[PDB]
């Protein structure tokens, strides 16, 4: 594997007016309860494409990629983190509200997805970012789980990672948990606007990418580690993560 | 010899055992003439020495008052906990004579 | 024998305090013949020095040239905010006495 | 015949021993008082390993690897690393490291 | 006048010059081969720089400066970390470094 | 005349090999024992390669780089970081560090 940019592993935690991270273990208890509506989401596409998929089976597989963070989670049938579907259109394939209070809302826009999910499907392919072999049916659910995932590390206290110092409604991005000295994929928590994650992954696997390549980084997880315990941005426990590897120097 | 920090702090008069499980609030280090030494202190604002090299110490003593400042600096970095510090109750700041760090 | 930084920088003469509370923003090392030294500044210009090792230096202060240049380095490499500075003011840059690092 | 291995060294030495660990540091003591210079392991299940006070029963070339594997048990302490093996003398009390290895994945 | 940074202090010598780079090290190579002791660096633009081996150019003086800066090299590199500038002897192939710049810009 | 590379500094010396790696280092030996203060590394196919303990073979400006390169091969080890190339003498066995290639592509 390539070298992934310090940049790419850096990771922001959601602080709050006084520099402290929330801590999601007292926002939401000890065990994450969470809301998923019937449908199968329905997106498709024309260039037409079609598919269909359970919402409840995605929010399930992302909650268990974040599982080596420690967190922990259950279903809870319709202050409660809210999973939902919504019609905006309007260039921003999902979206997470992180509320302290514990009722933090994730949207995946369903007009989003049919309009732009393939407006970078063969410049990746051309690329080598993504197989040549996968079809428009499996880069669209490619891109799900991906967003999915992506709005996952909100929900769990984390923002884009270069927000750091950056100011947010209910506090500040800090960077949390930091790791330069253990290779690894760039994070899940790029910012899209200026990242495309899948360009990034590829880069760094020297190859073209697929569904069991994706998922948070080292970083990331160590990242959530520290918005389960809280406590100040500014202490080393919690801006850290492998400084110990110091030592060998 | 010596199994732990207890044992060997028993060895020695005029010194004590601290329990802390605290990590270092303060570090401060000086190159200045005659005052080349380490000071940490506590939240509690209980402070220690690593002392300046002097005749009260043996010349197989000059390496490992450096390798204490090394490890008090890096413990200080890493923000992790000491678990009990051996030290000289007859110099002030207390100073120290051993370190443990425990899990 | 002092207690903290301030002490210790009022046993000198000619030395000031500088309360930073900012992690270093430049760090500079020389190794160039007569001028094997370090320069450190932080985000609103002030700058330091760790002095060439020379004739105003006693033996004893030979090992704590080396450390706390270590220290700077190190301090500059992860990013931790330098509390205090007590530092000679008749050099150019100020000349480092002693450094407080403080995580409170 | 130079050693391939940790067993292959520690079978060159009497009065040591091959401990299997994979375990990480419990407890980390270092000490600067006169006459003991030393650093002190132990691990949960209370095994106990000392790096020797330097002495007259080691040689010049054995002063700065003394220093290094004091190093080296520091780092692995702060980083909580799993130590795969010691080379350890069990004619000593705490029983005195001769080597070490550490394995990954 | 003592320099107050890396571009006064590279004034002072002939055959100096400053490279800015704001690049990590992309390679790294160390050699402890008998006469050829020293670390060679190397960035993306395929800009390659040296410490030199210590020799009779060096002062007494610059004897541990030039193993501190073998030090920091290393650690930058094995960090990732972008390196601001470097003052370096254009006389030497590679290119053979006096000072370097670390800068969060 | 000066090397700018890894493979140009190996080409300089008799018995000596360049093996491509661009693996991480498996296993880490360490020893302090009398006339085996020595460091030997292994990785995931079974290669291994030893720095040869300090002896009559070496100047006197080869005894600070040994240390650096035992240095330089622990914080390897214990960062994981890919060992792109390493310079081996082939008449040792194991086969012994000259040089080492850490590379980010
Ligand atoms: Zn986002």
């Amino acid at each position: 594997a390539e070298r992934t940019p310090n940049e790419e592993k850096k990771v922001i935690g959601y602080a709050d007016h006084n520099g402290q991270l929330y801590n999601i273990t007292s926002i939401y208890g000890p065990v994450i309860n969470y809301t998923v509506p019937d449908e199968n989401i329905t997106i498709n596409t024309i260039n037409r494409t079609q598919l269909t998929i359970n919402y409840s089976d995605y929010v399930r597989e992302a909650f268990n990629e974040w599982a080596p963070s420690g967190i922990r989670v259950q279903q809870v049938s319709s202050r409660v983190v809210s999973f939902s579907t919504t019609n905006y259109a309007d260039n921003s394939l999902g979206s997470t509200i992180f509320d302290p209070s514990g009722n933090s809302r994730t949207r995946i826009d369903i007009g989003s997805f049919n309009r732009i999910v393939m407006n970078n499907f063969e410049k990746l392919k051309s690329r080598g970012a993504i197989p040549a072999n996968m079809s428009p049916e499996e880069y669209i659910k490619l891109k799900l789980r991906i967003t999915i995932k992506h709005e996952i590390g909100h929900i769990l206290g984390l923002l884009h990672n270069n927000e750091g110092g950056s100011y947010f409604p209910h506090g500040v991005g800090l960077e949390v948990a930091r790791c330069r000295l253990l290779n690894q994929a760039p994070s899940i928590m790029l910012n899209g606007s200026n990242y495309d994650y899948i360009d990034r992954l590829s880069h760094y696997l020297e190859r073209p990418v697929t569904e069991t390549d994706i998922g948070p980084s080292r970083n990331d997880i160590e990242g959530v580690r520290v918005m389960r315990r809280g406590g100040s941005g500014n202490s080393f426990t919690n801006r850290f993560s492998c400084l110990g590897l110091g030592l060998a120097f | 010899t010596p199994q732990n920090i207890t044992d060997l702090c028993n060895e020695y008069q005029n010194t004590m055992i601290y329990s802390l499980n605290k990590e270092i609030a303060t570090y401060t280090e000086s190159l200045a003439g005659k005052r080349e030494m380490v000071i940490i202190s506590f939240s509690n604002g209980a402070t220690f020495q690593v002392e300046v090299p002097g005749s009260q110490h043996l010349e197989s003593q000059k390496r490992p008052l450096e390798r204490m400042k090394d490890t008090l600096r890096a413990a200080y970095f890493t923000g992790i906990k000491i678990s009990k510090l051996c030290a000289w109750t007859n110099k002030s700041p207390n100073s120290i004579a051993a370190i443990e760090l425990s899990n």
